[PDB]
RNA sequence: UGGGAGAGGGUGGUGGAAUUCCCGGAGUAGCGGUGAAAUGCGCAGAUACCGGGAGGAACGCCGAUGGCGAAGGCAGCCACCUGGUCCACCCGUGACGCUGAGGCGCGAAAGCGUGGGGAGCAAACCGGAUUAGAUACCCGGGUAGUCCACGCCCUAAACGAUGCGCGCUAGGUCUCUGGGUCUCCUGGGGGCCGAAGCUAACGCGUUAAGCGCGCCGCCUGGGGAGUACGGCCGCAAGGC
């Protein structure tokens, strides 16, 4: 179940797109691997950077506690 | 950086004829533009040794063209360096 | 940046001098100087009470403005930066649009031609002065009053500064130049920035003569004296201390604390100095 | 000049008077630093992923501006002096990069 | 007496420590591999953690505790057996979350972790 | 001329996690550590837990068999200043080229000088174990240092143990990054397997260690020895 296939068009540089960016994060808060997002090398780099900016603004989290 | 306008102004001033873009004159002029902006950059950024390698490479490039233009046309050579404040 | 000398005399080998680069004017304001009455270290009884003082260069005292809440809202132009022989900081001459002229101690980064102002509304810029409670936490600051309207007492020497650390009630928490953490009342004025001439501590005096120009007479070790003179006096040949190292007056001088214990300001001191 | 985006997070517990004053400080600074506002989105209060300045929400501003290259760092410094500005982030505006 | 609270499981390779707090995180009681009688490396066994969790759960229930949230930190042996012992004790395990601290590449560790 | 990717470099700012320390609260009989222990810490209230504060260093996931650089080496994020490099167009110059003794610059870590900073870690050091002994390995402490600025030092398994440039000689497969017409084709990188050929073998093989040309550096049995003497460089350590 790859995340990119679950979404139409989105801008990989929109650091404020909280509701799209948040899907690329594991339930524990981490940036998901390319195997689980379905992005190529080139676009995974843009995603990772954008997530990081959004983290600094407080939109996305840096870490979440794992609930069993 | 160096704007697109600034570069064209330099090319116009040294082009040997209307559309000229890669003459030895135009080349020494463009390199001189970069050399002088990197030198000013390195004066403030004295620990930027990696960009300093770019400077040596530029200076060596300009040097080879100048030796070529000196061998082919001494008059054109002297006027180019005087027109640019070079050879000290 | 301190200046060095070639070793063309034995003393010039190590001597270093301030470069005096910030100094833009070489004479004081006539109306802001008065004679500095040399003491030799002697009190009103004529008795030496601080040993080894005297014989330094003649100096004129420059009147420094250690209040500044004096002239809230009136901006002034930084007209000059000058030498002051009575302190390690340099001093800056201010021309108020008032027409009044005063001296402040020159902060690090001050520029002649810039303006400065004092007050609750002053911008947080080098050379401006505000009550502590209006300076943002984290700002490095100098010429701090200790109690409101009593005059700047802290962070006045060359290169020094205090850092605002937090707020509690009417009071602000400062990290003084000594590293001590101290509550200071929020209505106390401070000036933003650090004191200038930060290279002062790198001066190498170089020769005995240079201390003498500063009014520092030779200091003679207790161990060089006789028992009439000093605890360390006496002994045949050299002698170790033979007792806890003491002052001429007998009190121990290696670690013995001397701040008074029941002092009221202890309630306002959070952490004793470090290092 | 170059086009940038000025993200700004403010103390969410102000009143609209204090808030309008902060926006006033910000609007002058932009102007004062040669920044010409082009667009502006104001999403206001918004729950944060983690507490900023110990509060779980923050008041969000956003301006596309055109301003000269050499003054952006200084502008972001001035935008940060106010105790109520919790965050500033001046990103070089870039074209979208799309997937799908 | 409070009936709702928390249970922290600090579980390392050397020991397992259980502290039972109130809703605000203030400890009510605690136990460990040492409190249940062991010393040395025995304190890091699952049975050790078991006795410790039960002795901690028992004491807490003696103050009216009935429901707890469970916070777990560390990757020690008796970690999983400690969760078991809490559930199978009498207390109501309303939740289980792992809050193990992890540096985002922080301080250089001791030689034995390199 | 028009585009691209990138931990390339320099400067200023800035974010969160974690460790330690300090304060407040709550709580008590141990915690810690090991192969097992002891030293250590703890009823003068430790550990574990919650709240607040201070401070330094390093940047989890992304992250890869990945990217960039001439090498050393480069990894949170933002901005500014700046180098190299690739692609398409085939527009300008007209062999302007390759190499390069000396010279000059760069040059991991450790080390040095002056000043700052110091959380964690940790030479030296102290103590506990282990052991026949244990100036070690393991454990509890711990100073330089590790970090910043400026100035020195100039070394290395500084390695691909493989100098640079050009031309030539089957392919197959994975991958990074561009341009097509996007099936695929075509450039530039980075790997793997292999044609011919090379090689003492191992192996190399369009990223040659193949076939050739140019230029530079270097070897000429092991030890003595990278030592001595001289000279040059360095604050010293010590380097050539
Ligand atoms: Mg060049
Ligand atoms: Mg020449
Ligand atoms: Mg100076
Ligand atoms: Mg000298
Ligand atoms: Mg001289
Ligand atoms: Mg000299
Ligand atoms: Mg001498
Ligand atoms: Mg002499
Ligand atoms: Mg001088
Ligand atoms: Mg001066
Ligand atoms: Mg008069
Ligand atoms: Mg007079
Ligand atoms: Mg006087
Ligand atoms: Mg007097
Ligand atoms: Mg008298
Ligand atoms: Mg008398
Ligand atoms: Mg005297
Ligand atoms: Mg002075
Ligand atoms: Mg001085
Ligand atoms: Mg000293
Ligand atoms: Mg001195
Ligand atoms: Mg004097
Ligand atoms: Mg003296
Ligand atoms: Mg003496
Ligand atoms: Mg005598
Ligand atoms: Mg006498
Ligand atoms: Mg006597
Ligand atoms: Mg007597
Ligand atoms: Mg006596
Ligand atoms: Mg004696
Ligand atoms: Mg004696
Ligand atoms: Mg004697
Ligand atoms: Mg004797
Ligand atoms: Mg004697
Ligand atoms: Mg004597
Ligand atoms: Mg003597
Ligand atoms: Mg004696
Ligand atoms: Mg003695
Ligand atoms: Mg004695
Ligand atoms: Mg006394
Ligand atoms: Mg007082
Ligand atoms: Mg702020
Ligand atoms: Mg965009
Ligand atoms: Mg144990
Ligand atoms: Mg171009
Ligand atoms: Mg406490
Ligand atoms: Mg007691
Ligand atoms: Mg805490
Ligand atoms: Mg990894
Ligand atoms: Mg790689
Ligand atoms: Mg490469
Ligand atoms: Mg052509
Ligand atoms: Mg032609
Ligand atoms: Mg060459
Ligand atoms: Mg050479
Ligand atoms: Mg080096
Ligand atoms: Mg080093
Ligand atoms: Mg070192
Ligand atoms: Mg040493
Ligand atoms: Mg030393
Ligand atoms: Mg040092
Ligand atoms: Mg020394
Ligand atoms: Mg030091
Ligand atoms: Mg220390
Ligand atoms: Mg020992
Ligand atoms: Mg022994
Ligand atoms: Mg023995
Ligand atoms: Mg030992
Ligand atoms: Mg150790
Ligand atoms: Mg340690
Ligand atoms: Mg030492
Ligand atoms: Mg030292
Ligand atoms: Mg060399
Ligand atoms: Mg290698
Ligand atoms: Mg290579
Ligand atoms: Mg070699
Ligand atoms: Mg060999
Ligand atoms: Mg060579
Ligand atoms: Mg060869
Ligand atoms: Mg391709
Ligand atoms: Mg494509
Ligand atoms: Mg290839
Ligand atoms: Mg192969
Ligand atoms: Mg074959
Ligand atoms: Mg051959
Ligand atoms: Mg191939
Ligand atoms: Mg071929
Ligand atoms: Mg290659
Ligand atoms: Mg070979
Ligand atoms: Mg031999
Ligand atoms: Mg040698
Ligand atoms: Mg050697
Ligand atoms: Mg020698």
């Amino acid at each position: 179940a790859k995340v990119k296939a679950t979404l139409g068009e989105f801008d990989l540089r929109d650091y404020r797109n909280v509701e799209v960016l948040k899907r690329f994060l594991s339930e524990t808060g981490k940036i998901l691997p390319r195997r689980r997002t379905g992005l190529s090398a080139k676009e995974q780099r843009i995603l990772a950077k954008t997530i990081k900016r959004a983290r600094i603004l407080g939109l996305l989290p840096f870490t979440e506690k794992l609930v069993r | 950086p160096i704007t697109k306008e600034e570069k064209q102004k330099v090319i116009q001033e040294f082009a040997r004829f209307p559309g000229d873009t890669g003459s030895t004159e135009v080349q020494v002029a463009l390199l001189t533009l970069r050399i002088n902006r990197l030198s000013e950059h390195l004066k403030v950024h004295k620990k930027d040794h990696h960009s300093h390698r770019g400077l040596l490479m530029m200076v060596g490039q300009r040097r080879r063209l100048l030796r070529y233009l000196q061998r082919e046309d001494p008059e054109r050579y002297r006027a180019l360096i005087e027109k640019l404040g070079i050879r000290g | 940046a301190v200046k060095k000398f070639k070793p063309y005399t034995p003393s010039r080998r190590f001597m270093t001098v301030a470069d005096f680069s910030e100094i833009t004017k070489t004479e004081p304001e006539k109306s802001l100087v008065k004679p500095l009455k040399k003491t030799g270290g002697r009190n009103n009884q004529g008795r030496i009470t601080v040993r080894f003082r005297g014989g330094g260069h003649k100096r004129l005292y420059r009147i420094i403005d250690f209040k500044r809440w004096d002239k809230v809202g009136i901006p002034a132009k930084v007209a000059a930066i000058e030498y002051d022989p009575n302190r390690s900081a340099r001093i800056a001459l201010l021309h108020y649009v008032d027409g009044e002229k005063r001296y402040i101690i020159a902060p690090d980064g001050l520029q002649v031609g810039q303006q400065v102002v004092a007050g609750p509304d002053a911008p947080i810029q080098v050379g401006n002065a505000l009550p502590l409670r209006f300076i943002p936490v984290g700002t490095v600051v100098h010429a701090v009053e200790l109690e409101p309207k009593k005059g700047a007492k802290l962070a006045r020497a060359a290169g020094t500064s205090a850092q605002i650390q937090g707020r509690e009630g009417d009071y602000v928490i400062l990290r003084l130049p000594s590293g001590e953490l101290r509550k200071v009342h929020g209505e106390c004025y401070a000036t933003v920035g650090a004191v200038g001439n930060a290279d002062h501590k790198n001066i190498v005096l170089g020769k005995a003569g240079r201390s003498r120009w500063l009014g520092r007479r030779p200091h003679v070790r207790g161990a060089a004296m006789n028992p009439v003179d000093h605890p360390h006096g006496g002994g045949e040949g050299r002698a170790p201390r033979g007792r806890p190292p003491a002052s001429p007056w007998g009190w121990q001088t290696k670690g013995l604390k001397t701040r008074k214990r029941r002092k009221p300001s202890s309630r306002f001191i959070i952490a004793r100095r470090k290092k | 000049m170059r086009r940038y985006e000025v993200n700004i997070v403010l103390n969410p517990n102000l009143d609209q008077s204090q808030l309008a004053l902060e926006k006033e400080i910000i609007q002058r600074a932009l102007e004062n630093y040669g920044a010409r506002v082009e667009k502006v989105e104001e999403l206001g209060l918004r729950r944060l992923a983690y507490p900023i300045a110990k509060d779980p929400q923050g008041y969000f501003l956003w301006y596309q501006v055109e301003m000269p290259e050499d003054r952006v760092n200084d502008l972001a410094r001035e935008l940060r002096i106010r105790d109520n500005v919790r965050r500033v982030m001046v990103v070089k505006s870039q074209e979208p990069f799309l997937a799908n | 007496q409070v009936a709702s609270g928390r249970a922290y499981i600090h579980a390392s390779y050397n020991n397992t420590i259980v502290t039972i707090t109130d809703p605000d995180g203030n400890p009510i009681t605690w136990s460990s591999g040492g409190v249940i009688g062991y010393k040395g490396s025995r304190k890091g066994t699952p049975y050790a953690a078991q006795l410790a969790a039960l002795d901690a759960a028992k004491k807490a229930m003696a103050y009216g505790m009935q429901s707890v949230d469970v916070i777990v930190r560390g990757t020690g042996a008796g970690r999983e057996q400690a969760i078991r012992a809490l559930q199978a004790s009498g207390l109501q395990v309303k939740s289980i979350v792992d809050d193990t601290p992890v540096p985002h590449n922080g301080c250089r560790p001791k030689k034995k972790f390199r």
